[PDB]
């Protein structure tokens, strides 16, 4: 019944559905992660070195490591309101979140910067839609923090802390505050990871984050997880 | 810069309230006589048959 | 500093006195004298499939049979109603976007999102493709809302809680509408073109006007972030609908609320609205997988479009009235008439 | 947007020809290729047609078979192998874009074409030749011997108009919109099976042959073309 | 004629008397519409509702050929109404078996293909995402039917009651050796290729998920042993017997002390595994959420 245009348009449409969906299936070929911190907590660094080792808005970086494409979105320059628009982001394989190690004793215009550090990751983590999305911890300012402790103590930042001025012990309670902090343990898991000068540490330890995630995707969409 | 909000504040308030206005009674006669009007050629309120609907089976 | 705040707060005073003035009666004790519209029955008749991502914005032509709509997956598709085929698809440079429009005459159309600036791409370009046409930028954050006023210019809404309108010819902005304290969310443009209602995060609403570029009135009365707004086919009173999980409409002249619009078994936000042709009945898309319609002069449920696998995102009603589109995250646009 | 044909000149009855038309300025791939020939002092006609990415390929029944039609989009270029020739195959071969979605113009643009020599919905006009002074309205009837409107609701009609020494130009498509670019003198209408052009006022850049096409069934019948001159 | 034949043909079963016998086998009517709804159901939702990928894909092959099965049980429970005789002839019988052994074939191939594609996505987690598409899927599912249906030629030739006849095409000089080796070969060849194999490979997939689930560090809950069992139980209770019973009437073509016992327990199992298109599809689509909610809301929309 349908006319000799008709059946042109039926078949471009056709066309352009192979397409989409050839386009669909290249793009599902490419894991997707979301970087959040604050701008000094290094994220910059990371970014720099990960694109050396491969304007208002939000930035995408494309980097291939071992046969396997990421796409790291930067929302840090959309100062806004993150609740509106932050599950655009639910399909989000996982969540790079950078802190600041070393700034425990500066002063912000909570007052201080480690405080505003944790409510973040916690809203972040707790999020109504980051149920299932993994996160990843980097602390880029080891150095600076191993640097600072032999002088300023920790406990200016914790007063409840008590334990011993040294570096092991500190790193060890920074990490288990910012472990303690995930209320879903059951559904989803952190993977933290200390930073230093070297970069390809970082990298091997975000592939193999990609990697154990995509795995539990699989089992959980197969019907078995 | 306190000052400077305040002032177009105030400034706003007050350009906000010399406008005109009317009964709440009138406005809703107009609107319910522009939708009795109206109702006779909706087709949503009113489903109109195969004969001109073009939503139709392919 | 003290007078200025003194100043205001009488002037906010006066201004609800002013409006408690002319609540002379409610719209509900005067469409208590009109019989109720019955059980609004709509069926799907088309069921649009080919995206693969979140369906976040969509919008109708004049000719009341081709409606563009944008998905995360960056890819722009113009569907036509009645034979559901695929008449252009324009892929996006910035895959986030959130916002797209249909210029009346179809020749451009817009779009928008997190990359703070807003896109037209020519659909009759001699070459045969969609192309590009001009880049508005400057916006300092995301695009939220866009709509075509003429042709020749555009408004567009940023998370920046002020607005600005570009002209396409010269590419720079010529009227900034600021005052707005939150994020704006949704736009809706008068049959006229002359005024328009703007809706943001701060539980208000702001009526503006396109050539003097200042608030011609302002709204109150929601709880929440007004996600959606829309104007009324007469262009008299808009729609207004956040995430207290109910739609609210004003009127220009009254400058109050008339009626309110709740269930007590809607506790989610909504996301869209919506209405018709005539204004008799009225469409809210809401969270839990469906849309509702609503008696404009009685507020009574007038029935529940189902199908949706996930939240309702956008909705709109032909020119025409023949048969209203709603898109979801689902990825399906599906058409009920 | 430019077309440029090669391949032609004198060619005996058993010998072949490759005609290589070479596109560029448009979405070549998109836009599908339509073959129409002219013979010297005769009317238009269809030769073959080639779909978008090659999915559907057509030709006539004059030529369905002899000749073969390819596409190369990577390449763009539309070639025409031609195996064998007769007596009546001499004429100018011009190749066509057609691009279909709702709203399209297709045949809005015809290509040089090139000149080869060689050592169904039935389409009539009424008056092959009217004499008329610039200025004056001038009015071109066609009669199909069969319904062109479509139950969809539109009628498959197109009018081209073809200068001396240059190659037919869309005018009005569907009987009711008025191609780009195209003045606003023109104008068509009809019903069922009788159309008619319309001419506001005649100009010196109206001279030439004005020629009707149906596209309800894609065998396409030209007809013989009115003629119009100062 | 093969000795069995020729025995069966004397066969000393079924009688006649006022009251019913026949209905213990006749049973599978519920089974087979509760197959066919199923199947049709979920093949309409996964296609006309829900995306194109990789595991709808298979999907909707299994739901295929599980409908495909079910839909001759109609046509067996017909054949027993009329009190085992055949009332067609051979466009019949050869369809019947060519179509069953298909299916048996389909089935089989895909659950292998299935629980290959989950070690790899295991193991393999970024080559399989970086290569495996729907484009190859479809092209393993049509590869997988086609030697299926080459499969089927053998026995098409082979059947002629409607059942085998090996000395049909070329009888050789001894029919008692060349019917035993034929019938022999095609029982193992049979059980290779449907029962052995695909069992193996589904527990190797298994094996190689559990071991790479417990090197990485990841815990097995308890919803993934619970599904791997009820699958193998599943598999092992539905095609097992037919198997066992085939070659146990092949050892019995030279020892007819085990003739009656297939006389009396292949009627029986050969329907039981019909039941696997019944177990196959919730353990492959309701063990999905996706799918699970999918199917849960459509059914109460309509
Ligand atoms: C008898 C019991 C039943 C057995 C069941 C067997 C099936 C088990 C299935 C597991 C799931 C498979 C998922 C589908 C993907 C597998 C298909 C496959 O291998 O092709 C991968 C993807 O192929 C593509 O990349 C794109 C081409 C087009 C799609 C491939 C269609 C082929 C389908 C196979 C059909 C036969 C099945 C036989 C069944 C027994 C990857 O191939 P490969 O790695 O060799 O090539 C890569 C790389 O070499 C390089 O990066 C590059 O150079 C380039 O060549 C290419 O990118
Ligand atoms: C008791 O003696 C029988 C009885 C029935 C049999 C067979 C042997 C065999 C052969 C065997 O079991 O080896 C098959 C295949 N029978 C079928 O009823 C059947 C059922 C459904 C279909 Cl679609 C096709 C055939």
């Amino acid at each position: 019944t349908l006319s000799a245009e008709d059946k042109a348009a039926v078949e471009r449409s056709k066309m352009i559905d192979r397409n989409l969906r050839e386009d669909g299936e290249k793009a599902a070929r490419e894991v997707k992660l979301l970087l959040l911190g604050a701008g000094e907590s290094g994220k910059n660094t990371i970014v720099k070195q990960m694109k050396i080792i491969h304007t208002t808005g939000i930035v995408e970086t494309h980097f291939t490591f071992k046969d396997l494409h990421f796409k790291m979105f930067d929302v840090g320059a959309q100062r806004s309101e993150r609740k509106k628009w932050i599950h655009c982001f639910e399909g989000v394989t996982a969540i790079i979140f950078c802190v600041a190690l070393s700034d425990y004793d500066l002063v912000l215009a909570e007052m201080n910067r480690m405080h505003a550090s944790m409510k973040l990751f916690d809203s972040i983590c707790n999020n109504k839609w980051f149920t299932d999305t993994s996160i990843i911890l980097f602390l880029n300012k080891k150095d600076l923090f191993e640097e600072k402790i032999k002088k300023s103590p920790l406990t200016i930042c914790y007063p409840e802390y008590a334990g011993s001025n040294t570096y092991e012990e500190a790193a060890a309670y920074i990490q288990c505050q910012f472990e303690d902090l995930n209320k879903r343990k059951d559904t989803k898991e952190i993977y933290t990871h200390f930073t230093c000068s070297t970069d390809t540490k970082n990298v091997q330890f975000v592939f193999d984050a990609v990697t154990d995630v995509i795995i539990k995707n699989n089992l959980k969409d197969c019907g078995l997880f | 810069a306190s000052i400077a909000q305040a002032r177009k504040l105030v400034e706003q308030l007050k350009m906000e309230a010399n406008i005109d206005r009317i009964k709440v009674s009138k406005a809703a006669a107009d609107l319910m006589a522009y939708c009795e009007a109206h109702a006779k050629e909706d087709p949503l309120l009113t489903p109109v048959p195969a004969s001109e609907n073009p939503f139709r089976e392919k | 500093l003290d007078q200025l705040r003194q100043e205001a707060e009488q002037l906010k005073n006066q201004i609800r006195d002013a409006r408690k003035a002319c609540a002379d009666a409610t719209l509900s004790q005067i469409t208590n004298n009109i019989d109720p519209v019955g059980r609004i029955q709509m069926r799907t008749r088309r069921t649009l499939r080919g995206h693969l991502a979140k369906i976040y914005a969509m919008h109708w032509g004049t000719d009341s049979r081709l409606l563009v709509s944008a998905s995360q997956d960056g890819k722009l598709i113009i569907w036509d109603s009645y034979t559901t085929n695929k008449v252009h698809a324009i892929p996006l440079r910035s895959s986030w976007v959130m916002t797209c429009a249909y210029a009346p005459s179809g020749n451009y159309v817009a779009c928008g999102g997190l990359d703070n600036i807003c896109s037209i791409y020519n659909l009759k370009t001699r070459e045969g493709n969609v192309r590009v046409s001009r880049e508005l930028a400057g916006h300092t954050g995301y695009l939220s809302c866009c709509r075509f006023l003429d042709d020749n210019q555009i408004v567009t809404s940023s998370g920046d809680t002020t607005c600005a309108l570009w002209d396409i010819e010269t590419g720079q902005q010529t009227t900034t509408f600021t005052g707005h304290t939150g994020d704006v969310m949704s736009l809706s443009l008068a049959p006229d073109t002359r005024l328009f209602v703007s809706g943001a995060c701060d539980a208000s609403a702001k009526l503006w006007d396109v050539r003097e570029g200042m608030c011609r009135q302002t709204f109150t009365g929601h709880e929440s972030d007004i996600n959606a707004i829309c104007f009324f086919p007469n262009g008299n009173a808009f729609a207004t609908g956040s995430d207290d999980a109910t739609c609210r409409l004003f009127d220009l002249r009254a400058d109050q609320e008339l009626m309110t619009y709740s269930h007590d078994n809607i506790i989610c936000g909504i996301t869209s609205v919506s209405f018709s042709k005539s204004g008799r009945l009225l469409l809210a898309g809401y969270d839990d997988f469906n849309c509702n319609v609503w008696d404009a002069l009685k507020a009574d449920r007038a029935g529940v479009l189902a199908g949706h696998d996930n939240r309702v995102s956008c909705l709109g009603v032909t020119d025409d009235g023949m048969a209203v589109a709603t898109g979801s995250w689902d990825s399906f646009l599906k058409i009920w008439n | 947007v430019q077309l440029v044909e090669s391949g032609g000149g004198l060619v005996q009855p058993g010998g072949s020809r490759k005609l290589s038309c070479s596109a560029s300025g448009f979405a070549f791939s998109s836009f599908g290729m339509h073959w129409v020939r002219q013979a010297p002092e005769k009317g238009l006609e269809w030769v073959a047609y080639i779909s978008s990415g090659s999915g559907t390929i057509y030709y006539a029944d004059t030529v369905k078979g002899r000749f073969t039609i390819s596409r190369d989009d990577p390449k763009n270029t539309l070639f025409l192998q031609m195996t064998s020739l007769r007596s009546e195959d001499t004429a100018m071969y011009y190749c066509v874009r057609s691009i279909y979605y709702y709203g399209s113009s297709p045949f809005d643009f015809w290509g040089q074409g090139t000149t080869l020599t060689v050592s169904d919905i039935v389409m009539t006009q009424a008056t092959s030749s009217v004499p008329v002074t610039p200025g004056e309205s001038v009015s071109i009837s066609c009669r199909s011997s069969k319904s062109l409107l479509h139950s969809n609701g539109n009628t498959y009609l197109y009018w081209f108009l073809q200068r001396p020494g240059q190659s037919p130009q869309l005018l009005i498509y569907r009987m009711s919109n008025l191609a780009s670019g195209v003045p606003d003198r023109f104008s068509g209408s009809g019903s069922g099976t009788a159309f008619t052009l319309t001419i506001s006022r005649l100009e010196a850049e109206d001279v030439g042959v004005y020629y009707c096409m149906q596209h309800l069934e894609y065998p396409l019948t030209f007809g013989a073309g009115t003629k119009l001159e100062l | 004629l093969c000795p069995i034949l020729e025995q069966m043909s004397r066969l000393q079963s079924h009688s006649n008397t006022s009251i019913r016998y026949h209905a213990a086998v006749l049973l599978h009517g519920l089974a087979s519409l509760l197959g066919l709804v199923e199947n049709g159901v979920i093949l309409f939702v996964v296609g006309c509702r829900m995306r194109q990928t990789v595991v709808t894909t298979w999907v909707l092959h299994l739901a295929l050929s599980d409908l495909l099965a079910s839909a001759s049980l109609p046509f067996f429970t017909y054949f027993l109404a009329v009190g085992h005789s055949w009332e067609l002839g051979t466009t019949f019988c050869k369809l019947h078996s060519s179509i069953f052994f298909l299916n048996m074939f389909a089935s089989g191939f895909l659950l292998s293909a299935i629980s290959l594609d989950r070690c790899l996505q295991v193991v393999r987690p970024v080559w399989a995402q970086n290569h495996r598409t729907v484009a190859a899927a479809h092209k393993v599912c049509l590869v997988l039917w086609a030697l299926a249906v080459l499969n089927t030629v053998p026995y098409f030739v082979f059947r002629d009651m409607c059942y085998y006849n090996v000395l049909l095409l070329n009888p050789g000089p001894d029919r008692d050796a060349t019917c035993n080796s034929r019938q022999v070969a095609l029982a193992v060849s049979k059980f290779l290729l449907a029962f052995l194999v695909p069992l193996a490979i589904i527990a190797s997939s298994h094996a190689a998920v559990s071991l790479r689930l417990q090197h990485r560090g990841r815990r097995r809950p308890g919803r993934f042993v619970r599904l791997v069992a009820a699958v193998v139980a599943a598999f092992a209770l539905c095609w097992g017997p037919y198997h066992v019973f085939s070659l146990l009437e092949a050892r019995a073509h030279a020892n007819p002390g085990l003739r009656p016992l297939v006389w009396r327990g292949l009627p029986f199992v050969t329907s039981l595994a019909f039941f696997n298109s019944v177990a196959n599809p919730v353990l492959y689509v309701l063990t999905c959420p996706d799918m699970l909610r999918k199917l849960r809301r459509s059914l109460r929309t309509v």
